């Protein structure tokens, strides 16, 4: 039976400094880069004061993270930003954006034109004219 | 792609009094472990971060909501959009098949099943 | 750092002491309790394989006379003509 | 039913007449004795049809359907004793009688012989289920969900009396489905469209659609004590079979307007499966699964032409055992953790290893392991609507792919480490927790041995 | 955001619409018996002209 | 984290990233003192941007070309079989409910099991006597006095003082 600030309310400018943290301590003293200003853009059905989104994100990734359990497994107290998309997702590796795989898949895009050609073994190419003579022209005798 | 993720920045001496943001959580961590360590608890912790999570997500979004913008009326381009389109596929379907089934034949003669 | 000096001295006298406690097996402490209780190769395989032979063969001899499609074994594949027939082939 | 309603009404002057705590062991004892009488006089042959006695029973000839109706009352009393024992004895016995009274109308229903006795029995429910939501439920926002549990089913069902009496005064009498031999055809008009409309739309109120189904994750979310009437609400949703009775005749030839019921139940089919991978509730987790492959059967019926009635006979009982068993899993793991939110259940699979087998085979009935009663009917839905067109396999096949993730999305949530908490949740799965968890797959794979009885006319 | 909003738009409008129109029927009837009975003669005069009531 | 110890967090991993690429042992060992001469450029100086520009150019050529699938020391935050021992997984205190003839085995172990509990059953006349005193108002990391000024028991007794051993 917790009624005092039991959820978010119609924010985000009903004295937003008195939101964090009279309750729902997402910010310490409303200057922590996590004061409840980040109502994305409102008007929609997004989050209001919402101890919620655009706080620092893209991974809880089960780090070394020893000062508490605190990464994803072992319940830090009150730091909820977003959930249900992160038990299977990660941070940035050493390479960067470069979509070389479509260029890597473009290696057969040159040979996709080679799929129109034929594959007879003998004789050799001699690609100069109609002297190759593929099929039957004349009769037996 | 997603992301760079900017794991390094500058310091020395930007915002000297910004420190002890852990003093917010270590006070809660002291309030956590004192609640965690006791000779008789026999139950879960209340943990109001999950209380304020689902109830402000499952409920209290429609009291938040207003149709004062067209980006809230933007769901017309996703719900009813393809729902006309499948019927726009399917109304062109089943009648071109029927005309070849009515006028002319194409099926095998041993099509008992079906 | 001189602060944790008294730390991890009594903890080794508690954690490893609990592990000194955890290392504990008084005279192999299984009771079990109550109660009790190679060359043959006489019935360990005979119960295993030698018994279900007769049951399933009875399930096939009593099957061909009932079902109109028994075993549907294929043709002869014979190049000459042989003694099972009367004619021969070159 | 010669004497099937007759023994079970005598069970009612036995609850408050009895002694103290003997009332549980006595009520379960008598209840299983009727189950043989159900099996015995039924399951007879069988060639069009078994008109049973008279104007009150047609013996459920084409579809048996009635054995499943009688498992549940000697199955939920062992489930409801989890958290009920805190009240006065006279108040607890009333909660026993109202569930028994729920079965008696449904015993006469599903056979019903007629149509004017159908609708009064089609509406004979919703009186005991509503009272269960009001008293002895869970926390608040019950009462609006009780109002959403009304005002839809009653809103759509009232034009049936506009429809049926309009048939009774026009062509013969709807007392007999078997005196429905003369049936005039129905042409396209601007009056006959509404005649088919009121004939159909009330049946979409119970088995849901992509529209008008917001009430369904209210009664299953805000639910009684530990899945008590929620198991009965499974049969309440699948028990809208009466479209099989009605639209088999009585304007069959109006299929020109079948398409917006085909399409809406098809893109809404693939959608509501993925509408719950970011849900945060256990009792809502099975609820949106129970929309999807229950919405599978509707395109098996409005599309006529059997090889579609074959599987649709079996797909009613498909989740009818399965989702009832999943709610038994969800009714458990709540007496030990007093919140139904799934995320708090990290660190399972080690404290309860015995029920961990039961998580495996239950969710193995959604992948469904083709020698079962689940993928034996879904192949016939494939066998029907592919003859409709070649496109229909696409959206219907992804339904077999989304619930592959959506079922194993629950199984992996059991496997975590160090559990952070829980000086409570000690109890290593007592006898009531696992004997009640049985008797679901135990008839289910049993029916997969010779699945001949699970077949319509058809 | 669509399923519990733009399906929560059309039907909870109906309860709010009736509760809007149940508010205009009682709160405008707070006594003033002079204002009651001038409206009953409006009923008895509009019945003459309007319809088949004299024919 | 401070500016001087920011050098130390890079210095260990500067050589740790290199042995991933080497093939011998001396080939890696020859480049230890060889990379040390670059570290011996500015030996001891002020703490200003002259020490930061040595690190501001350590942004490139440290992240640039960094560890193409390195050694991971498999018992680690990453690496294969890092948390593989989970069929056992040490369920400490799963042993409350037994309903005996299953508590028949280990007689002396249970006799010692209730013994340690009195250390936890009687600590809040001492631990909570200093728990209100040692924390000033709401301040930093809340370990107690590591002897607790007479006898430290534990302070973290007993879920940390009897924490989960690995196997
Ligand atoms: C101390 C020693 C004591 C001695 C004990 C006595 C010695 C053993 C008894 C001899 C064997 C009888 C036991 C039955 C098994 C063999 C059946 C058989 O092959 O003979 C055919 C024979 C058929 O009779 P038939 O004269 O050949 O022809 C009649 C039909 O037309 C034939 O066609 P149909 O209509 O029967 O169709 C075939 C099919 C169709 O039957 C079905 O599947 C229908 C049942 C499910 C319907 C859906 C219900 C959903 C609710 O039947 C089967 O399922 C056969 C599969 C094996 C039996 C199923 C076992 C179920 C448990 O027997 C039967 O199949 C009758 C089935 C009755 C099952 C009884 C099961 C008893 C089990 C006792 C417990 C034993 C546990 C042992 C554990 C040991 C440690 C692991
Ligand atoms: C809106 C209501 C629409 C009803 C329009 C009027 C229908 C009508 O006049 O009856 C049609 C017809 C009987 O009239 P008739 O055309 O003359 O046929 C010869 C018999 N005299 O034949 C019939 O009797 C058809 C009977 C079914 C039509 C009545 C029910 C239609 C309304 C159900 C729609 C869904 C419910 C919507 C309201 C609930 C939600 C708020």
């Amino acid at each position: 039976a917790s009624h005092i600030t039991k959820d978010m309310l119609p924010g985000p400018y009903p004295k937003t400094p008195e939101e964090r943290a009279a309750a729902a301590k997402k910010y310490n003293m409303r200057v922590e880069d996590y004061e409840p200003y980040p109502d994305d853009g409102t008007g929609y059905g997004d989050y209001p004061k919402l101890p919620d989104r655009s706080q620092q994100e893209r991974d809880p990734w089960y780090d070394w993270d020893h000062p508490d359990l605190r990464l994803n497994w072992g319940e830090p107290m009150h730091w909820d930003l977003d959930m249900y998309i992160r038990n299977r997702v990660d941070t940035s590796p050493t390479p960067v954006n470069w979509n070389l795989m479509c260029k890597h898949l473009f290696g057969f895009v040159a040979f996709m034109l080679f799929m129109f050609w034929v594959g007879e073994t003998y004789p050799a190419y001699q690609p100069v004219g109609p002297k190759q003579y593929p099929y039957n022209n004349l009769y037996l005798e | 792609t997603t992301l760079d993720p900017a794991e390094y920045d500058i310091s020395s001496e930007t915002r000297k009094a910004q420190a002890e943001r852990l003093a917010i959580r270590s006070r809660l961590k002291r309030e956590y472990q004192l609640q965690y360590y006791d000779p008789s608890r026999r139950g879960v912790i209340e943990d109001p971060a999950l209380v304020r999570w689902t109830y402000a997500r499952s409920a209290n979004i429609y009291p938040n909501f207003r149709p004062n913008t067209k980006t809230s009326l933007l769901g017309a381009l996703f719900g009813i959009g393809p729902l006309v389109f499948w019927y726009y596929v399917f109304k062109t379907d089943r009648d071109r098949k029927e005309k070849l089934i009515q006028e002319g034949k194409l099926d095998r003669t041993f099509n008992i099943s079906y | 750092t001189p602060e944790e000096k008294l730390r991890l001295q009594q903890l080794r006298e508690l954690r490893r002491r609990w592990l000194k406690d955890q290392e504990l097996s008084p005279r192999e402490p299984v009771l079990p309790p109550q109660r009790v209780s190679t060359y043959r190769h006489s019935i360990f395989a005979f119960t295993h394989v030698l018994i279900p032979v007769w049951i399933i063969h009875y399930y096939l001899k009593y099957h061909v006379t009932t079902k109109p499609y028994t075993i549907v074994e294929k043709k002869p594949r014979i190049f000459p003509g042989d003694t099972i027939l009367e004619t021969g082939e070159v | 039913m010669l004497k099937y309603i007759i023994p079970t009404i005598m069970l009612m002057p036995l609850t408050w007449l009895s002694k103290n705590n003997m009332i549980w062991v006595n009520s379960t004892a008598h209840s299983l004795l009727i189950s043989f009488t159900s099996l015995l006089l039924m399951n007879q042959f069988g060639d069009n049809s078994l008109n049973f006695s008279l104007l009150f029973f047609s013996d459920s000839l084409s579809t048996p359907l009635l054995i499943l109706t009688m498992w549940l009352l000697p199955l939920m009393l062992m489930a409801s004793q989890h958290h009920l024992s805190k009240e006065n004895l006279t108040r607890k016995k009333l909660f026993i009688t109202m569930l028994i009274s729920l079965q008696l109308f449904l015993i006469m229903t599903f056979t019903a012989m007629e149509l004017i006795l159908f609708y009064i029995l089609f509406e004979a429910t919703l009186v005991p289920t509503l009272i269960i939501i009001t008293r002895w439920g869970n926390q608040t926002e019950r009462l609006n969900a009780g109002l959403y549990f009304l005002f839809y089913t009653l809103a759509g069902s009232l034009p049936l009396l506009v429809a049926l009496i309009y048939i009774q005064n026009t062509v013969g009498s709807l007392n007999f489905l078997m005196l429905q031999y003369w049936v005039q055809p129905v042409h396209n008009s601007w009056s006959n469209v509404f005649m088919w409309l009121a004939c159909m739309m009330a049946f979409m109120v119970k088995m849901p659609l992509y529209g008008l189904h917001l009430w369904l994750p209210k009664a299953h979310v805000e639910a009684p004590i530990a899945g008590s009437m929620v198991l009965a609400a499974v049969l309440l949703k699948l028990g809208g079979y009466g479209m099989l009775r009605i639209t088999l005749i009585l304007n069959p030839m109006t299929d020109f307007m079948a398409y917006p019921f085909i399409m809406l139940s098809l893109w809404g089919m693939i959608m509501t499966s993925s509408i719950c991978l970011r849900q945060t509730d256990l009792k809502s987790l099975i609820a949106y699964s129970s929309v999807s492959h229950m919405a599978l059967v509707i395109v098996a019926i409005l599309i006529q032409t059997p090889w579609s009635y074959m599987g649709a006979t079996a797909l009613m009982i498909a989740h009818g055992l399965t989702s009832s068993m999943l709610f038994c899993l969800a009714n458990s793991n709540y007496e030990r953790i007093h919140s139904r939110t799934m995320i708090l259940a990290r660190g399972l699979q080690t404290l309860l290893p015995l029920m961990a087998t039961w998580w495996l085979l239950a969710s193995l009935t959604n992948l469904a392991l083709p020698p079962t009663i689940n993928l034996i009917g879904e192949l016939f839905v494939v066998m029907s609507t592919f003859s409709w067109s070649n496109i229909t396999i696409i959206l219907m096949g992804v339904n077999m792919v989304i619930t592959a993730l959506y079922s194993l999305y629950m199984l992996i949530m059991t496997q975590r480490g160090k559990y952070t908490y829980h000086i409570n949740n000690i109890s290593p799965s007592f006898t009531r927790e696992n004997a009640l968890m049985s008797l679901h797959i135990l008839p289910l794979l049993l029916l997969t041995l010779n699945p001949k009885i699970i077949l319509g006319p058809l | 955001l669509l399923d519990l909003i733009w399906l929560e738009a059309i039907l909870p409008k109906t309860i709010s619409l009736a509760q809007m129109k149940a508010s205009t029927l009682v709160t405008n009837q707070k006594g003033l018996i002079k204002l009651y009975f001038l409206s009953f003669l409006i009923t008895i005069l509009i019945s003459m002209i309007l319809f088949n009531f004299h024919e | 984290l401070t500016h001087q110890q920011k050098v130390l967090r890079l210095y260990k991993r500067a050589l740790r990233h290199l042995e991933s690429w080497c093939i011998h042992r001396d080939k890696y060992r020859y480049f230890a003192c060889l990379l040390r001469a670059r570290f011996d450029e500015h030996k001891n100086e002020k703490d200003m941007v002259k020490a930061t520009q040595l690190l501001r150019e350590a942004e490139e050529e440290f992240w640039h070309g960094q560890h193409p699938q390195p050694y991971i020391f498999p018992e680690s935050p990453g690496g294969t079989s890092y948390e593989r021992y989970e069929c056992y997984k040490v369920p400490e205190w799963c042993l409350d409910d037994w309903h005996p003839s299953e508590k028949a085995m280990y007689p002396d172990y249970f006799a010692k099991r209730e013994q340690w509990k009195k250390l936890r059953r009687e600590s809040w006349e001492r631990e909570v006597k200093q728990l209100q005193e040692e924390t000033p108002v709401g301040g930093p990391r809340t370990e107690a006095l590591p002897p607790a000024r007479k006898q430290g028991d534990l302070p973290p007794l007993w879920w940390h003082i009897v924490t989960r051993p690995r196997e």
